[PDB]
């Protein structure tokens, strides 16, 4: 029962973060949209992966 | 040991060359310092930079290549020139052979703000006179490379 | 096969067989006034430093450059961790 | 937590430690500089100057 | 010659061109103007007569434009191209004749008063090499020039030999950079600064020189005069928005040197509405290193995207034929001896005279540009693609 509540709570948003990652795998070095408002540039090594 | 330059100044209404005798500069080849004596304006050289400046002319500096063999030549917004009390400087660029190559005169704060000037601000010349010789470039440093990497190795 | 380079004043001087088939190392030689003459590799870093190679240059080549990059081609295992 | 009138007051409280997180996330700021603060981040706002004087030329023709 | 395929569309000829004669290709008019014809204008000078001859012609179909260009009767000297453009969308071009009167072109009615009420503002220099002399004039109103600056260079111990300016089609996108430390750097974009690059003229291997000096262009102060000692030409330079690069030979250690040559202002920047060659009293500091090449060298040219935010790379252009892409980032004068926390935060690598000739980083495979001659970046479209093309024995693209 502990393994099948962690499981169920774990994959509410695990699911999520590997879809991310395998995104940012297959769409590497791309720019795809620009967004609208001036972030900060010390977010850029997160908004910008694969990008030099 | 020391030699004189001559030094000459113009500003005109239509910013053409009417270059006259401003100051010496005595250029001492040993210990490499050179020294300006100029004479203090006079009320017509006065009144002739204020509309110089009035119409934003040009204040330009020429001293002879040798100590008539040819001039080196430079100029500098003469309003600029009103507007910093009279404060600039000009250095004296030479070569490696010890050869005048050029002279450039530059206002200290440079621009213009629109600063009304009066009459007797204008009797000083604060002038900074400098020599120039040519700065040697360094070549690649290898000592450290080799015993940078020889401590690497070991 | 062999080479000859003609009208060469003493000095030092790098010698390369340049061909876009296959990269040649490059060999210095250093030929005197007198007229002994020796070869050696080249360091353009600590240059004092000497190693001989046999006059007659055997600059045997290392097979075809390599101007290509291969393509990434990633993996899952690439993306497992 | 209304039992009385202290609630108000117990809710200032609740704001005093509401504004303890806050501070922390001043702190937090402070341990990760994601505040466009210093003039770095203003960098990409600088548009390139206009050039006043225009010269051109080069070796005689 | 279609950029895509290599094929010759469209071929003329000019009767009677001497081999020396020198040219000089501008784009007046581009085709962003669709119901006015593209027009390029070349201007041929041959050398033994002196006098100089102006060809107009559309360069998408070829054929002479009905544009009568005007009758160079005097020798002429240089030629600027304005950024001021008249009412068909052609931009200005001045030509300097040999009585320092100036010519302009296409020279219409609203051309002669754009031009004259912005008159003050346009300068020439001029560099006779032959006697070692550096010229700069101003433009009057009435279409003439006065001795604004002088310099002259004794030819009797140094002969001008390289003249790069900065070229004026391009943008720089980051005015200043970040140095960590949450603060930033600001650059000295000088859009007048020259470049002179000078041989010493005594040839013995041990004496030799090599000198560069930033001079300006319109106020003519020496903003850097180094002097490298040891060293012989040929000198191969690229300047840039900032920076500048001047490959040479080292005749005492008999190797190939770069030295890049960084022009830095203070941590603020004096001036951010407008840039004045009149109003920069602040000398930028210059930052200078030495790298070595392991090979010779034949042409340079830095890669140009149209916005500058691309990195910037260097075609070196080797007598092997092949086209090194040198990243201009690798040559940074700020790279330390010893590497800190502040390099690190900057991510700068440790300074290591050697820079590497990897075959992978060639633009070109195997396609040699033999005896290459030049390397001309055209900014093309997008943001990442720069073209590329060799010009030499070989042409490639
Ligand atoms: C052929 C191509 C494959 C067709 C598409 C595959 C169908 C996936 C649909 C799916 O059923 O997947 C969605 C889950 C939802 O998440 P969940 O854990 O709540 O449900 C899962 C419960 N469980 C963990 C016990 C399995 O998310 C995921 O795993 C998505 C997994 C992401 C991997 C992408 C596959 C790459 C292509 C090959
Ligand atoms: C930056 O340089 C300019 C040019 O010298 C200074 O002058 C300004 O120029 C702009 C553009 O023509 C005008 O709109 C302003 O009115 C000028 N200012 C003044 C006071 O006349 C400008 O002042 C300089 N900026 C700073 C901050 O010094
Ligand atoms: C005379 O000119 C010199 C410049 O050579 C002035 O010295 C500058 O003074 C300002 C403030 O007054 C400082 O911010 C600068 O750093 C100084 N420059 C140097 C190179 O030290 C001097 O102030 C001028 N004197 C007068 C009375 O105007």
């Amino acid at each position: 029962m502990l393994t099948d509540m962690m499981k169920g709570n774990v994959t509410n948003v695990l699911p999520m973060i590997l879809i991310g990652g395998w995104i940012n795998m297959t769409f590497s070095g791309f720019v795809t949209t620009k967004v609208p408002f001036p972030l900060t540039l010390r977010f850029k090594p997160m908004l910008q992966q694969g990008i030099e | 040991g020391t030699v004189g330059l001559l030094l000459e100044h113009s500003f005109e209404i239509d910013d053409s060359a009417n270059f006259r005798k401003r100051g010496s500069l005595l250029w001492n080849q040993q210990d490499g310092t050179l020294s300006l004596s100029q004479r203090q304006l006079s009320e017509e050289e006065r009144g002739r930079l204020r509309d110089v400046a009035a119409l934003n002319g040009l204040y330009r500096v020429r001293i002879p290549r040798r100590p008539a063999g040819g001039y080196v030549s430079s100029f500098v917004p003469a309003c600029s020139l009103v507007e910093s009390h009279l404060s600039d400087q000009l250095t004296l660029h030479v070569d490696v052979a010890g050869n005048v190559v050029g002279v450039s005169v530059v206002t200290h704060p440079g621009g213009c703000r629109g600063h009304e000037v009066e009459d007797v601000d204008l009797e000083l010349f604060n002038t900074s006179v400098q020599l120039q010789p040519p700065t040697t470039a360094p070549g690649p440093e290898t000592a450290a490379f080799i015993e940078r990497l020889e401590m690497e190795q070991a | 096969g062999s080479f000859v380079v003609h009208d060469i004043p003493s000095g030092s001087y790098v010698v390369e067989v340049v061909s876009p088939a296959y990269r040649f190392d490059p060999v210095r030689v250093d030929i005197t006034s007198k007229g002994k003459m020796r070869a050696r590799y080249v360091n353009y870093i600590k240059t004092s430093e000497v190693v001989r190679l046999p006059y007659p240059l055997q600059m045997k080549s290392s097979g075809p450059p390599s101007y290509f990059i291969k393509r990434e081609s990633w993996g899952w295992t690439d993306f497992l961790m | 937590l209304e039992s009385s009138s202290q609630k108000f007051l117990q809710g200032l409280v609740y704001l005093i430690g509401n504004l303890m997180g806050l501070a922390l996330a001043v702190y937090k700021c402070q341990s990760m500089g994601l505040l466009p603060t210093h003039a770095s981040d203003w960098l990409a706002f600088i548009e390139p100057p206009e050039r006043m004087e225009f010269s051109g030329g080069g070796l005689l023709l | 010659i279609e950029s895509s395929s290599g094929t010759i569309l469209w071929k003329q000829y000019l009767p009677n061109v001497k081999p020396d004669s020198s040219f000089k290709l501008m784009v007046q008019r581009t085709t962003a103007h669709f119901p006015h014809p593209p027009q390029c204008t070349l201007l041929v000078k041959d050398k033994e007569s002196g006098m100089s001859s102006l060809y107009v012609f559309n360069p998408i179909f070829g054929k002479w434009s009905q544009v009568a260009p005007p009758v160079l009767k005097r020798p002429i000297l240089q030629s600027l191209l304005l950024p001021v453009m008249d009412q068909d969308y052609a931009k200005v071009l001045l030509l300097i004749d040999d009585e320092y009167k100036v010519t302009a072109f296409p020279a219409t009615r609203n051309v002669l008063r754009q031009l004259h009420e912005l008159a003050p503002s346009i300068f020439f220099y001029l560099v006779d090499a032959e006697q070692g002399r550096l010229c700069g004039y101003r433009l009057r109103k009435d279409l003439t020039t006065e001795l604004s600056w002088e310099l002259t260079i004794p030819p009797e111990v140094q002969r001008i030999v390289k003249v790069k300016g900065k070229r004026s089609s391009e943008h720089v996108h980051s005015q200043g950079r970040v140095m960590g430390d949450r603060s930033v750097l600001y650059k000295s974009l000088n859009p007048n600064l020259l470049a002179v690059v000078t041989e010493s003229t005594d040839a013995h291997h041990e004496r030799t020189f090599i000198g560069i000096f930033l001079i300006d262009g319109v106020t003519g102060r020496i903003i850097h005069s180094s002097v490298q000692k040891k060293a012989k030409g040929p000198v191969h330079i690229v300047h840039s928005e900032n920076w500048v690069v001047y490959q040479y030979w080292n005749t005492k250690a008999r190797r190939n040197e770069f030295t890049v040559l960084e022009l830095y202002e203070g941590t603020e920047q004096y001036n951010a509405t407008a840039f004045s060659s009149l109003d920069r009293p602040q000398l930028p500091q210059v930052l200078q290193q030495s790298y070595i090449f392991p090979s010779s060298i034949s042409a340079m040219e830095a890669t140009i995207t149209e916005r500058g935010i691309t990195s910037r790379h260097l075609l070196i252009g080797l007598p092997s034929g092949a086209i090194l892409s040198l990243p201009k980032a690798l040559l940074d004068p700020r790279r330390p001896e010893i590497p800190t926390e502040q390099s690190r935060e900057e991510n700068l690598i440790p300074y290591s005279p050697d820079v590497q000739i990897h075959a992978e980083r060639f633009i070109n495979y195997n396609q040699t540009v033999s005896r290459m001659r030049g390397i001309y970046t055209a900014p093309s479209g997008l943001e990442s693609t720069c073209l590329v093309v060799a010009y030499g024995l070989d042409i490639y693209q």
